[PDB]
């Protein structure tokens, strides 16, 4: 089936607001403060390449946190990983803090990712 | 490019000459316009031309209904004169609607010069060149005239005129002011200062009337006959 | 020496009255081969002439297949071709999968000029670089339409365009009075006929730089190519 | 009273001009740069005397 | 007006814009067209250039067919005639779906007008060229005969003329009486009008297109029969 | 909550001579906002109508006169 | 004497600055004095003719309870500013539940101003500002310029003569100067230079104490000019 | 939670489907799947040069998967109503159906709007 | 936002030749503590003896800077600076480093020389504090996002003599605060005839495991301008 889970954590001055979608062999992630969308990228495993195969599908090509963030993702859990990541912070730590929390959340509930 | 080609640009004086050619654009007409406040009444008149024998001067107008209680005289371009009346009409509709009454003519008269106050500090769109003047009566402070420009100024006037020959109204009307109205006299004021200025004897055909009274707070445009019967009774 | 200021935006009028962007975006039709098409009494057809380079280098879809009663034939740019090409598919798909009945190719025809006339109007873009030729049949029988990058289309009985298609269009001309009453065979050879004169006095038609597209009553819109042009060419007299 | 309450009444055109002049005092609009004020656009949308 | 006719937000120094006045130029290198309206319907009449022979009959008209009730008659580009005469139908028909009645005149002229303005104030869209009249005919209401420019004025009219030789067709129709006249004489009489302002040696061969809408079609527009065309040229002629 | 004459006889405060029995704030700033714009006491009808798109008893005298809603 | 297409000038500052400078100084003079206790501001409010309706609109506006502006320059840049610096109060008032501090106001009201000389397609205003307040009773007199540039001071002037107003500032101020001498103080730098006769219709005068900011009725200003 | 979701599963022309709406500020995401994975991805937006601005036409673009006017046709009748009824805002869709025709479209229409979110 | 042929950016090169036109700003590094020393070019008698272009801003209880350039553009650099500051104390519970708030600084500052239509900042900085890290420190800042660490500089008008003559006088790890302030007014002087109305003086210094930042009065700079006049008489 189809499972749908939702968490949030405080960083820095804003808080920061997390949407996972579950299918078969496959991720959703949504990461953002505003309930906008306005980047996407996807990345999977491939046998042809070293660093898995990703591509960006919506949002300015300058911004390339979605697509690392997807490849790690990937490369973590072998599966087809989307990735939606809105936080528009300048400072470069603050993805950082986001991605520790997504992994701790990860070892949280191994069963929903 | 130049200090007058650029809307957003100021002059070496501090000057914006694309406003000063906004208001050089509302003497295209050929027309004036004279508006005099009364003790208990509003009088709007104009000059009306139409030259051609084959057009149908049924549809050749410059005085308009804002709302049942508000009425309008514009000078300049028709076609902008017509987009800001519309303007005008959508802006009285918002203000009812979100709350619950009528709008008065200095509320009305303010949000249509802060709109036209966002044209001339963007580069990429341009000032409308057409003046209005409102009239209207207050619950609780009587007859109101009010006017516009495409610089974004508005004031209250007790009398006010607009157009080409604007100057030599206002020196008419300073001196009958000074000195120091019913209806009849608001009326044969205004028309007296029309054709003194204009150096032209009038007919019941060549200009065009709008009143509102307090005993009538609704807007109404005069007719013919009734015109005429003012002009009898001047002369 | 005076347009230098009013030949770089399509958004300008020039002091005459013009927009020269849109002359000159009508200039690039005659960058392609020439096309000729025609119609008679029951079918419509179209012919379409080959780059003269050879076949191994690059092969040319000149005619393009869009419905079973809708076919064209471009001259112009190729990514233009291809983005009106697919508007006039979805368009035709469209109605057929909701309402279960063909397009008009009048209604066709007025969609694509709709179309067409926008980006000639906003700033920031460009006209259409390329010309059709529109051959279909429905119920008021066979059509020839042509279109331009001024977002005019014509109904034509034939028409010629591309490149140095001057001489197709007289032939068209003095040859005109007989294609109601001829039958498939006479209406192609009087098509090749036309398009033959585009080329130089030695030249002649060969079955490596023709391509064929008919459509009739009760035959779907088809096209030949290669060797299948064999019976059309057999028959042709000397010039 | 919206768009289409706009459209019906007075017609295709004052809508059109509506978004027009959205679109035109929005162009100042970046994403890696500071935080900015819309003064133009809260005086033409009229909410500049409001508090959402 | 060098210096300030490059974009249609920018003021002269005498208080005027260019770009609209070239884009009015821009219809008077067009084939001239009138309208006369008469005691009982509008009379539409145009002076139509024939381009090659390879064109069917009944293309690229000018003399189109808003709704069941309206006529229309353009002069300048075709596109952009085209694109108004299909925003002309889309108000129409929302009128006639909202409020439940055939659309007057006046209020389907007053929308076309401000759509036409609408594109009269910013640099980036360009004003259009054409110039478009409109006739309608009811019981009720009578004859009506309106005009609209590149600018986005629209007045109502007796006679109108738009085109290449307006002035002259003008003077030829201040010579009229139609306020009583009939609509079979009003053909004629357009009929000579183009007749007579056309020009043999600067253009080709011309063919004239004629239409009506009145009280003996009942409030339709349609075109005009081919004996009463033949007759019409035909006194056009040997009035000439 | 009777309508005495020439007057309301009635205890939150939203705006002078106009009382409802937080929001509330957001309402008096729009109000007290309104007013400065205007330059003149804000009326009744107003505030039932920002209470209105804002989602209990309201009272107050205007020009018009006293007023009482629900 | 001068026209430069550049950004900065010669002396090191921005060309359009020093072009919305000479358009302030064009304006109609003002005028502003901090005595002990409160500040004083006034204007000059001279009318082109009798038709003029001087009840319609005013120069000299309130922004809270305690915070008062008036401005030499261009009118309508003015109103679209008052609008925003009362919206401004109103928010923070909301947030921190506190009456926002003259300082802060200063700042917010100087950083909008700044934003419009940095981005491309728009134009600076054109207007200079002075900002009175009454804080933990203490008087606050600010100006700013059109780049948004603020300082404090204890007597200023600007418009038309400005330098002049300076100059008699600086001869006639003390620092244990009352409200009421600085009310007479400030007339007597409006009459200088004046080109006319001063009536009670023709100047606006406001103030500002430790019980709020608030406008002079005309009578009150006409009973002040009948002392002098 | 800062996004409202609502998803429910059905049986349509004899093989079983999902349907699972999202909602946002800016896009609406509807997922249509009978293999339990997103196929093709696809984007409707409105018109920017629309001059019916209130009712403007939807511009179709495939952004991962097979381009064809099949596609485009699919899409367009069925997420319509979904754009239209949300003010009109721009819809992503991911859709991975066996096969397609009239009555399988019209038949998921009703399970799309039993999941309103708009 | 455009390179010269010859791969020059023509509007970090205007803005830094109309900042060669402001005011002098001078810093020297002590042994025991860090100075700033700035010009005064504009001066009245009605200003209200605070926000009177106090050149020398506090952003921390640690740190201090120093501007020659536009005034508004100093102000929202220093406005943001304090937010950065604040949020990094909030975050970590932990005064930020000097380092890292002249890096964060600096990243806004070259943004605006990449990205957008806007035009860069014209404003060039000087930076003093403290720190367990490394203890006193002296940054300077210029438009186009470049930064180092100095011991003695000057940026303004006639900055290229206050450096050779800080270069001729300057002796690493041998001079204290009196010394410093002493060749500061010195270079002032030489560099400017000065009045002691004319400049403001600002140190750094720790006072039992607290630092504190004072500024000179004007009986303080009298008495130092004396001082000096008496030395140059004496050596004359």
């Amino acid at each position: 089936d189809v499972s749908l889970h939702n968490f949030s954590a405080r960083l820095w001055e804003q808080l920061v607001h997390f949407h996972v979608m579950r299918l078969t062999d496959s991720l959703f992630l949504w990461v953002g403060a505003t309930p906008h969308l306005r980047n996407l990228a996807v990345a999977m495993c491939s046998r042809y390449d070293s660093i898995p195969v990703s591509t960006s599908l919506l949002g300015d090509t300058s911004d390339t946190t979605s697509t690392g963030l997807a490849q790690r993702l990937a490369r973590k859990t072998n599966k087809q990983v989307f990735v939606s990541y809105n936080l528009q912070n300048t400072d470069s730590n603050f993805a950082l803090l986001v991605e520790n929390r997504i992994k701790e959340e990860m070892e949280a509930f191994p069963e929903k990712f | 490019a130049g200090f007058d080609r650029h809307i957003t640009i100021f002059s070496p004086e501090g000057r914006l000459y694309q406003v000063e050619y906004a208001f050089k654009a509302i003497n295209q007409g050929g027309l004036t316009s004279v508006a005099v406040r009364g003790k208990d009444c509003a009088v709007i008149v104009t000059q009306k031309k139409v030259p051609d024998k084959l057009l149908d001067s049924s549809t050749v107008t410059h005085l308009f209904k804002i709302t049942e209680n508000i009425g309008c005289v514009m000078t300049g371009m028709t076609a902008d004169s017509r987009s800001q009346v519309q303007r005008a009409r959508y802006e009285a509709a918002n203000w009812k609607y979100k709350y619950g009454y009528e709008i008065p003519v200095d509320m009305l008269c303010k949000r249509i010069a802060d709109i036209s106050q966002v044209y001339t500090q963007n580069a990429e769109m341009r000032p409308l060149g057409c003046c209005m003047i409102l009239i209207g009566i207050d619950e609780e402070q009587g007859p109101q005239v009010y006017k516009c420009d495409p610089a974004g100024y508005y004031c209250g006037f007790k009398a006010t005129a607009a157009g080409v020959k604007q100057t030599e109204s206002t020196s008419f009307l300073e001196k009958k002011v000074k000195k120091k109205w019913t209806f009849e006299q608001t009326v044969e004021t205004a028309i007296t200062c029309l054709s003194t200025v204009l150096s032209i004897d009038f007919k019941p055909s060549e200009i065009e009337v709008g009143v509102v009274t307090v005993e009538n707070p609704k807007f109404r445009i005069l007719t013919e006959a009734e015109i005429d019967a003012h002009l009898v009774a001047l002369a | 020496m005076f347009r230098n200021q009013y030949d770089n935006d399509v958004t300008v009028w020039s002091p005459q009255g013009r927009i020269h962007q849109i002359e000159y975006a009508m200039e690039a039709v005659k960058q392609g081969s020439a096309t000729v098409g025609l119609k008679s009494k029951t079918h419509a057809v179209l012919v379409a002439l080959k780059r003269a380079q050879s076949e191994l280098a690059a092969h040319q879809k000149k005619i393009l297949h869009v419905d079973n009663h809708i076919g064209i034939s471009i001259a112009g740019l190729t990514a233009d071709a291809r983005l009106l090409c697919n508007f006039m598919r979805q368009e035709c798909l469209d109605s057929r999968f909701v309402f279960d009945r063909p397009l008009p190719v009048s209604r066709l025809v007025s969609l694509i000029g709709s179309k067409t006339q926008i980006p000639t109007q906003r700033y920031g873009r460009r006209p259409y670089g390329v010309g059709l030729l529109i051959a279909g049949y429905d119920d008021m029988g066979p059509h020839i339409f042509q279109t331009c990058p001024s977002a005019n289309y014509f109904d034509c009985r034939a028409m010629s365009i591309g490149a140095r298609s001057q001489s197709a269009r007289t032939y068209l001309e003095r040859h005109m009075s007989e294609f109601m009453e001829c039958n498939l065979n006479e209406l192609v050879k009087h098509g090749l006929r036309a398009l033959r004169e585009t080329l130089p006095a030695e030249q002649d038609l060969t079955t490596k730089n023709v391509s064929i597209g008919i459509v009739g009553k009760d035959l779907e819109f088809t096209i030949y190519d290669d060797d299948d042009v064999s019976p059309f060419l057999e028959g042709l007299e000397e010039r | 009273m919206n768009f289409s309450t706009l459209r019906n009444i007075q017609g295709l055109f004052a809508p059109l001009k509506l978004q027009m002049e959205f679109k035109a005092v929005q162009q100042v609009q970046r994403l890696p740069f500071l935080s900015s004020s819309n003064l133009s656009l809260d005086v033409l949308r009229g909410n500049d005397e409001t508090i959402g | 007006g060098t210096g300030y006719d490059l974009s249609a937000s920018t003021f002269s120094p005498d208080g005027r814009v260019f770009q609209v006045e070239y884009a009015m130029k821009a219809v008077e290198n067009s084939s001239t067209a009138i309208g006369i309206r008469c005691k009982d319907g509008v009379v539409f009449g145009v002076e139509k250039l024939v381009l090659s022979k390879l064109y069917e009959e009944g293309s690229n008209k000018r003399l189109f067919n808003v709704d069941r009730h309206v006529g229309m008659a353009v002069a300048g580009l075709l596109a952009d005639a085209r694109s108004l005469a299909d925003i002309a139908r889309e108000e129409a028909s929302n009128f006639r779906s909202n409020f439940g009645y055939n659309i007057p005149l006046k209020h389907l002229a007053d929308r076309v007008a401000m759509y036409v303005h609408a594109y009269t104030l910013y640099s980036a869209v360009r004003p259009f060229g054409c110039s478009f009249m409109l006739g309608s005919y009811s019981v009720n209401d009578g004859a009506q005969l309106y005009m609209i420019d590149p600018s986005g004025v629209s007045y109502g009219y007796w006679g109108c003329a738009i085109g290449k030789a307006r002035q002259a067709a003008k003077t030829e129709i201040e010579k009229l009486q139609m306020k009583e006249m009939t609509c079979r004489d009003i053909v004629k009489e357009v009929a000579k009008i183009i007749y007579i302002v056309h020009d043999e040696v600067k253009d080709k061969a011309f063919e004239l297109e004629l239409s009506w809408v009145g009280e003996l079609t009942n409030g339709r527009h349609e075109i005009v029969p081919k004996d009463i065309r033949e007759e019409a040229e035909k006194y056009a002629k040997e009035s000439l | 909550g009777v309508v005495y004459k020439d007057g309301i006889v009635l205890i939150h405060f939203i705006s002078p001579n106009i009382y409802c029995c937080m929001t509330t704030q957001l309402i008096s700033s729009n109000l007290e906002l309104h007013s400065l714009s205007t330059g003149r006491l804000p009326r009744v009808v107003t505030a039932n109508r920002m209470l209105k798109q804002m989602l209990l008893v309201l009272g107050g005298v205007d020009v018009t006169g006293p007023h009482l809603y629900s | 004497y001068s026209f430069s297409l550049t950004t900065f000038s010669p002396s090191g500052k921005l060309v359009q600055i020093e072009y919305a400078l000479a358009a302030v100084a064009g304006g109609a003079p003002s005028v502003g004095i901090k005595a002990a206790n409160g500040v004083v501001l006034a204007t000059e409010k001279k009318q082109k003719s009798i038709l003029y309706d001087e009840r319609s609109v005013h120069k000299v506006e309130p922004i809270t309870k305690h915070i008062g502006l008036v401005y030499s320059g261009m009118g309508p840049d003015y109103r679209v500013l008052v609008h925003r610096a009362r919206k401004l109060a109103q928010q923070y008032y909301l947030v921190y539940q506190e009456p926002i501090p003259t300082a802060q106001l200063v700042q917010r009201v100087a950083s909008v101003m700044q934003e419009y000389t940095q981005s491309g397609g728009v134009r600076p205003f054109g207007v200079s500002l002075l900002i009175c307040g009454w804080n933990e009773g203490r008087p606050y007199l600010f100006q700013s310029d059109p780049s948004g540039a603020y300082f404090a001071w204890k007597a200023t002037a600007m418009g038309k003569n400005y330098v002049n107003g300076k100059t008699f500032l600086e001869k006639r101020y003390n620092e244990d100067l009352e409200l009421e001498d600085a009310i007479h103080t400030a007339i007597l730098t409006l009459k200088e230079s004046f080109e006319g006769q001063m009536t009670e219709d023709n100047i606006e005068v406001g103030i500002c104490n430790e019980a709020g900011f608030r406008r002079l009725t005309p009578t009150e200003v006409k009973d002040y000019l009948a002392a002098i | 939670p800062l996004v409202i979701s609502k998803q429910k599963t059905e049986v349509v022309c004899g093989v079983p489907t999902q349907v699972v709406c999202t909602a946002f500020s800016s896009h609406i995401l509807v997922v249509v799947t009978q293999f339990g994975k997103m196929g093709t991805l696809v984007s409707l937006e409105p018109s920017s040069v629309a001059s019916d601005v209130s009712k403007p036409v939807l511009t179709t673009k495939v952004l991962l998967g097979q381009d064809e006017p099949l596609i485009h046709v699919f899409a367009k009748n069925l997420v319509a109503f979904v754009s239209q009824e949300a003010g009109n805002r721009a819809v992503l869709l991911a859709v991975a159906v066996k096969d397609k025709s009239m009555e399988g479209l019209k038949a998921l229409r009703e399970v799309i709007r039993v999941c309103q979110v708009w | 936002t455009i390179f010269s042929p010859e791969g020059r950016l023509y509007q970090v090169e205007y803005a830094m030749e109309a900042i060669g036109h402001a005011g002098t700003c001078l810093g020297i590094l002590a042994n025991d503590g860090v100075l700033l020393a700035a010009e005064r070019r504009n001066i009245h008698k009605l200003l209200d003896e605070v926000f009177f272009s106090e050149k020398i801003y506090k952003l921390n209880e640690d740190m201090a800077c120093s501007v020659a350039g536009i005034t508004s553009d100093a102000n929202v650099l220093t406005n943001e600076l304090r937010l950065i500051a604040q949020r990094y104390l909030l975050q970590y519970q932990e005064p930020i480093p000097c380092e890292q708030l002249v890096t964060a600084l600096c990243d806004i500052k070259q943004a605006y020389t990449q990205f957008g239509g806007k035009r860069p900042f014209g404003v060039s900085l000087l930076y003093i504090g403290w720190d367990k890290h490394y203890g006193f420190q002296l940054y300077q800042s210029d438009p186009s996002g470049n930064y180092g660490g100095w011991k003695a500089t000057c940026i303004g008008n006639n900055s290229a003599a206050a450096v050779s003559m800080l270069k001729q006088d300057y002796k690493e790890g041998e001079m204290t605060l009196k010394s410093a302030l002493a060749l500061a007014i010195k270079v002032l002087n030489k560099t400017m005839k000065l009045s002691a109305e004319k400049v403001e003086i600002a140190t750094l210094t720790r006072e039992n495991g607290k630092t504190v930042i004072r500024v000179l009065k004007q009986k303080e700079v009298e008495q130092l301008i004396k001082k000096h006049e008496e030395e140059e008489a004496k050596a004359e």
